[PDB]
Order: structure tokens, then C-alpha cells, then sequence
DNA sequence: TTATTAATTCCATATGGAGACTTGGTTCCGACAATATTCAG
DNA sequence: CTGAATATTGTCGGAACCAAGTCTCCATATGGAATTAATAA
């Protein structure tokens, strides 16, 4: 971190480094959520697609 | 101060009816012609540019540039992304970068009066990018005439446009849209475009030929202590870089006497063990110092009345003392005849940054003027039989005097990095034959005479192509 | 009355004799200090008391920009951990047995 | 002035100036301090010189 | 006995400071244009 | 069904500024410089 008297900001950190990918991932509950979001989209594109064909 | 007077009315002027007392003074009565931004230039409007993400650009800051108009340009690529560099790429994505039109002069809007005006000449290439705090003023009766027209006279007046208002100076293109420059300048300079162009090209010239081979103050005391000791310039500061120093407790007494075990005074050590391992004139310079003061700080005015002081600032890489003192003192010590510089004298500074600190200076400039010297110094007197002072300064000044009390040096406020006389006491330092000495000073102080000798005459052509754009201005 | 130097009018190195009162004979000690009790000499004793009670383990270096815009003031981390009761008696010996030899080598 | 978080600093006055001579002050006032300073160094000298011919 | 260092108090120097000052130009909130939508009777 | 809505986006204005770079002025023990009563002698 490098803070100041208007904010943080990220720097190279020398002393640890952080994990990004966790050891342990819900990869079913990834994939669901996926899969929800593209369903949504999906469903959004047949009602428009509707609405384009009336 | 002043008493200017002024009259209501005055203050119509403008559209923001203001009335700071800068530019009211700016104002007054007005007989002569009058022009406008319109017979001139013309203020450009911002854009966008479309950068290229396969290429390194260049980038270009308002601190970037300097007072003479010399665009100093980063090297970004789009493919690094670093962390020391992101707020760059950020500021970027933002919107705050343009690309110049090939012959407009930028003028910047933050403090005008540090001549932050720069020129884009139209044959050239290496296009370069500019921060929106620039402001594209791309002229109609040629670049050079407004740029020279601008830069020297012009002055007054840009600077007497700024909004302080409870910060930054900073000037506004519509305010730049209102100066009242006169034709007689334009007249007399457009008169004379065909020969001013000329020598002015080269004067400039001449000044670019002595800036190409214009050295640096500091490199020249690096390469010569590393050309006569034989070692190389690529280790002892990739050695420095490594940092995870590790030793024992047996180790911490050896030559510490104050138990010392900081990881500085341990890297200290270590940096000791490879600047020496083929030197061998190593003396201990206990054996070599006679006496040791401080000097005298007191309260300070900046340019009052009283006995002048000096500051950290006046230690130069080079053994010199800069003798330019602007603190001027009006207390009395009972003993002040005790700390009056005088000629001769070894000043090492003690007091400083991590790096700057350590650096002596030798006082070669006669003065019949006394002179105090601060607390923040510590005057040196060793025997002149086997030190020769001045090559003590230059080493203290070398990487040797660097690398040293970068890592000895004491204090919690790293800040203000303080030596002491035990450090100065227990210091190694190499010390060859008086055959030696004598040659690596010489060396030096020819180099460094002749890198002096051209510092003038760029102030002298600098200097030139305003008296003559002054004088033909005038004429 | 329970400090050793409390009366060296360096009240913060005090925290870290206090330090010694509250480990068990192997108790880890991670302390955030300045760089004036690894540097000064007016710290001494502090340096010798951590080199008699503890077992300096790590030293770290942490930038001026760690405590910042607060305070510019140069800091270390201390990784020491506390000898046991032997420890402590067996440096007490050799000290004993090498100031005996310095004294005698003084005088003469 | 010249402030700073080590205290005042004299500076030129360009806003007033002040008098300086009080031009109210009575004058034997203080001409009792001027005789005062006087009568204790005489008396001072009387004190050693008592004993000087002890 | 005439010394005596080893005990003292008294100032000039030396070390250190949860530092402090100074030149200069950067982030960034916050209005605010220009959207940015209209529904709505 | 004409509308100039509001509703956001994205961008000029502007900051009892304040991040970078680097010079300081002052408390405070010390230690030595003066004693001392000691100290043999």
C-alpha cells in the first residue's frame, strides 16, 4: 500500500503475496451461477425476439 | 507594498467582474494599439488520440518539462502495466492525454510563470503526447515568432491572468483569450523574421551541440574513483540491490563498540567486504583527524540583516564550498569568532537524506566576509601530510562516501539521516600513496572545470537569444 | 520499582523490558520498533538487556512510507524469542568469567 | 511575522508600525530604576569593601 | 604530610528529534452539459 | 399524437491542497571542568 491524505493506493508488495486463486472453489456453484446468468440473457433475447416477431 | 488606486468602473472589465489585486495592477490606462487573440492565434479544442497497443509511445507530464521548454518524455507501452507507472496508464484511460498538431506551442495552465511553454516544431518526428493540462494555442503568423514573442516578453501579462483562488496558480484558456499584446512587437519581430529565425537556429544549435556533451556534476567523481581502483561500475549496485543480509552474533561486535545490529550497519558491512577486496590502502581515519566541531544554527531570516549562514544546499558533489549563503542571523554566542568558515577548512554534512549525507566539501573560495556555518556541519581538521583534503572530499563525495554512510548513519527520522564522529572515527577508507592523490584529484577537478566551463555558455547563448529578441523587439 | 532502567528517561524502551515480564521462557516476540533502539548509541543497555534475556531472531526493515501521511519515522519489525532459565544463567557465567579475566587484564 | 512549529520570527512590517516611545510614561518612574541600579552596585561595593579592610 | 584519586557540582559541546519547510503540479470530487429518457393527459 | 421532460452519462472547474524533495533549529544529557572533602604520605 502507499496511503495518503486522499486515499490508498497499490503498490508491489515485497513482504507477502496474496493467494488470487483460492485452494478450496465451489466450482458447482460457479457454473450455476453461469449458467443462470446466461439463461437470464437468453430468456431476455426469446422476449425480444418475440416482440421483433409481433 | 503599493498604493494603487483604482476606479470602480475597472472592475466591468472582463466577464467575471474580478477584482484581486494582481490583476487590477495589470490593467491601468491604455493609449497604445491593442490587438486581440484573434489577429494571432487560435485556442484549440481537446481531443482523444487513438493510441496504438503494439508500440512504445511517449508521454509528457507539466514537471516533465522544464522552464526552457525542453520536453522530457516517459516511455510507456501498454504491455508492462506496472505498479510505479499505473497512475500514468490510469490518467491516460481517463482522458487526459492529446496528441499536438505539428507546429501549435503548448502553454501550460498550472503556474504560468515557470516558462512551461514549449514548441512543436513542424519538421520532426517522434510525435509525443501531452496532458490536458497543456493548452494547444496553434498560431497564424509562425511558430517561432509567437513562441520566441511569448517565452521572454509576453510575461508580465500571461502571469497576471492566474486564477490563485485559495490554491494552484493556474491559468484559463478564456482568460488567455483577453491579453491586449501589442503590434509594435509583432510589427518590429514579423520586420525581422528572416534573419531572427537564422541566428537564433543557431544559437540554439551551438546550445544543443554543448548540452550533447554535458556531463553530469556527480558521474564524473563516480568514473574516475571507478577507473583508478579497478572496479566495476555493474556490481556494487547490483550487489546493493540484493537484500537479505543475514550474520551472526558473533558478528555484531566486530568493530561495533555500541552494539549496533541494524540491517543497514549489516549491509554496511557486507558493501565493506567487496569495495576492498583488492584495494589494499586501506587506513583508519581515526588515526588521521586532529579535531572535530559542529558550528553555530541559530533562528534564521530568509535575506534579513545580520551574519550570513549557510545550508545543507550549498555542498556540492564537487569539494567546493558554493559560499552562497541566504540566511542571515542577528544572535550572538560570546564565541562566534569560532565558527567563521574561512579558507581551508574540510566540511563534511551531517544531516541530510540517506544519500545525501557525508558529502565534504573543501572551502577554496576567499572571502573576506564571515561566514557561519550550522550545526548540520561538522568541520574537519586532519593532518595535510597524508589526506590531502580536497581528495577526502571528492572520495567522501565518490561512491565510496556513498555506499558508506547510505548504511552507517543514524536516526529514527530517516528523513533527516544525522552522522556522528564515531562514524567518522571508525571509517576505513582507502588511502594510497601521496603519489597516488593528487592524480585522481586533477583528473577530477579538470573534468569537472571543463564541464563548468561549458555551463556558461549555454547561459550565455540562453541568455543571447533573449537580449536579441529583446532588442529587436524594441527596435 | 519494577523496571530495571526505569529511571533512564527513555520511557519507550520500557514496554519492551515489560515485554520480558509477561513471556514464558519460549514466548515469541513480534514488536513493531524504531530504528533509534537498533541504531542510537543512547540505547545500549536496551540492545544488551534484548541480547542477555531474549534470542534475536529476525529483523526487518519496513519503509518510511509504512506509517504515512501520520509519520515519516523509520520502523523495524523484532522476531525474538526468550531464552530459558538456563540460557539466562549460562550468559550470566560466561559474562561473570570474562569480566573477571577483563579486570585482571586492566590492571595489569 | 514568521510562524512555525518552533515558534514567532521577526519580520519587516509592512501593514503599521508601531511607536515604539510611549509618550505616556511618567519620567522619575523610572528614573527610580536608574538610581536603584546605581545604589545597589555602591552598595555592593560598600559590602566587600567592609570587609576588605577586615 | 602532602599529596591523593575519587568523589563532587557547573558550561560548551554533541547527539537526536511520534521533523519541518519548500518548491511546484499532481489526483479527484462535484457540478453540469448533454443527454435521456419520455408517458400523459 | 407534439412536447422538453428527468435521467442518466462523461467532463470542465477547482481545491483553508499536499505529494516530492530535501533542508533544520532546538532540548538535553554529558562530561569535563570545575570543585570538593578525601587520601596517602
Amino acid at each position: 500500500y502507499k496511503r495518503t491524505k486522499k486515499g490508498e493506493k497499490p503498490m508491489p508488495n515485497d513482504l507477502y503475496d496474496l493467494e488470487y486463486a483460492p485452494s478450496t472453489l465451489d466450482c458447482e456453484k460457479v457454473l450455476s451461477s453461469f449458467d443462470i446468468e446466461i439463461n437470464a440473457l437468453e430468456a431476455s433475447k426469446t422476449k425480444l425476439s418475440v416482440e421483433k416477431g409481433l | 507594498g503599493l498604493i494603487q488606486r483604482r476606479n470602480f468602473s475597472t472592475f466591468a472589465s472582463e466577464p467575471s467582474v474580478r477584482f484581486d489585486f494582481n490583476y487590477m495592477k495589470s490593467v491601468t490606462p491604455t493609449t497604445e494599439e491593442y490587438y486581440t487573440y484573434k489577429s494571432l492565434f487560435e485556442v484549440v479544442p481537446s481531443t482523444v488520440p487513438t493510441l496504438d497497443e503494439s508500440e512504445p509511445f511517449k508521454y509528457a507530464e507539466i514537471g516533465h518539462v522544464s522552464k526552457n521548454g525542453e520536453v522530457f518524455p516517459v516511455t510507456l507501452s501498454f504491455e508492462d502495466r506496472d505498479e510505479l507507472n499505473e497512475d500514468l496508464f490510469k490518467k491516460i484511460e481517463k482522458g487526459d492525454i492529446f496528441l499536438p498538431e505539428r507546429g501549435n506551442i503548448l502553454i501550460s495552465a498550472i503556474r504560468p510563470y515557470l516558462n512551461k511553454i514549449v514548441l512543436i516544431k513542424e519538421d520532426d518526428k517522434t510525435d509525443i503526447y501531452f496532458t490536458k493540462a497543456f493548452i494547444q494555442i496553434k498560431p497564424l503568423i509562425n511558430s517561432r515568432i509567437l513562441y520566441y514573442a511569448l517565452r521572454t516578453i509576453f510575461s508580465e501579462k500571461i502571469n497576471a491572468v492566474s486564477r490563485q483562488g485559495k490554491g494552484y496558480p493556474t491559468l484559463k484558456e478564456d482568460d488567455l483569450k483577453t491579453i491586449q499584446f501589442s503590434k509594435k512587437v509583432i510589427d518590429n519581430l514579423l520586420a525581422k523574421e528572416e534573419e531572427l529565425i537564422s541566428n537564433i537556429d543557431a544559437l540554439e544549435k551551438d546550445i544543443k551541440e554543448l548540452k550533447s556533451i554535458q556531463r553530469s556534476k556527480k558521474e564524473i567523481v563516480d568514473e574516475v574513483f571507478s577507473s583508478h581502483f579497478n572496479i566495476n561500475m555493474v556490481e556494487l549496485m547490483a550487489l546493493d540491490s540484493q537484500r537479505r543480509v543475514d550474520v551472526g552474533l558473533s558478528s555484531i561486535s566486530s568493530l561495533n563498540s555500541t552494539i549496533r545490529y541494524s540491517y543497514r550497519w549489516n549491509k554496511m558491512k557486507l558493501i565493506q567486504k567487496y569495495l576492498y577486496r583488492d584495494i589494499d590502502c586501506i587506513e583508519p581515519l581515526g588515526k588521521y583527524i586532529l579535531s572535530s566541531n559542529n558550528g553555530w544554527s541559530p533562528e534564521s531570516v530568509v535575506g534579513g540583516e545580520g551574519i550570513p549562514i549557510l545550508g545543507q544546499e550549498h555542498l556540492e558533489f564537487d569539494g567546493v564550498l558554493n559560499v552562497s549563503p541566504t540566511k542571515a542571523t542577528t544572535k550572538t554566542k560570546n564565541n562566534m569568532e569560532n565558527f567563521f568558515i574561512q579558507e581551508g577548512d574540510l566540511f563534511i554534512s551531517r544531516g541530510n537524506t540517506v544519500d545525501l549525507v557525508g558529502l565534504a566539501c573543501v572551502v577554496e573560495t576567499e572571502v573576506t566576509e564571515d561566514i557561519i556555518y550550522p550545526d548540520l556541519y561538522i568541520r574537519l581538521k586532519i593532518d595535510e601530510k597524508v589526506i590531502h583534503k580536497k581528495y577526502l572530499a571528492l572520495l567522501f563525495n565518490s561512491f565510496f562516501g556513498r555506499l558508506y554512510f547510505k548504511y552507517v548513519s543514524k536516526g529514527k527520522n530517516q528523513t533527516m539521516v544525522k552522522i556522528s564522529s564515531n562514524e567518522l572515527l571508525n571509517y576505513y577508507l582507502p588511502i594510497p600513496p601521496m603519489e597516488e592523490q593528487l592524480e585522481i584529484v586533477g583528473k577530477i577537478e579538470e573534468q569537472i572545470g571543463a564541464q563548468n566551463e561549458i555551463e556558461k555558455q549555454i547561459e550565455e547563448k540562453r541568455n543571447q537569444i533573449r537580449v536579441i529578441i529583446e532588442e529587436t523587439a524594441r527596435s | 520499582n519494577a523496571f530495571l532502567f526505569g529511571d533512564k528517561k527513555n520511557s519507550e524502551n520500557l514496554f519492551i523490558e515489560r515485554y520480558y515480564q509477561l513471556l514464558k521462557e519460549g514466548g515469541r516476540l513480534g514488536v513493531v520498533l524504531p530504528e533509534s533502539v537498533f541504531d542510537t548509541t543512547e540505547n545500549k543497555y536496551i540492545r544488551l538487556f534484548i541480547f542477555k534475556y531474549f534470542k534475536v531472531k529476525a529483523v526487518v526493515s519496513l519503509p518510511q512510507v509504512t506509517f504515512e501521511p501520520f509519520t515519516s519515522t523509520k520502523t523495524s519489525l523484532l522476531f525474538a524469542q526468550k531464552k530459558t532459565k538456563e540460557e539466562v544463567e549460562q550468559w550470566n557465567e560466561l559474562w561473570d568469567k570474562y569480566g573477571k579475566e577483563w579486570s585482571l587484564l586492566k590492571t595489569r
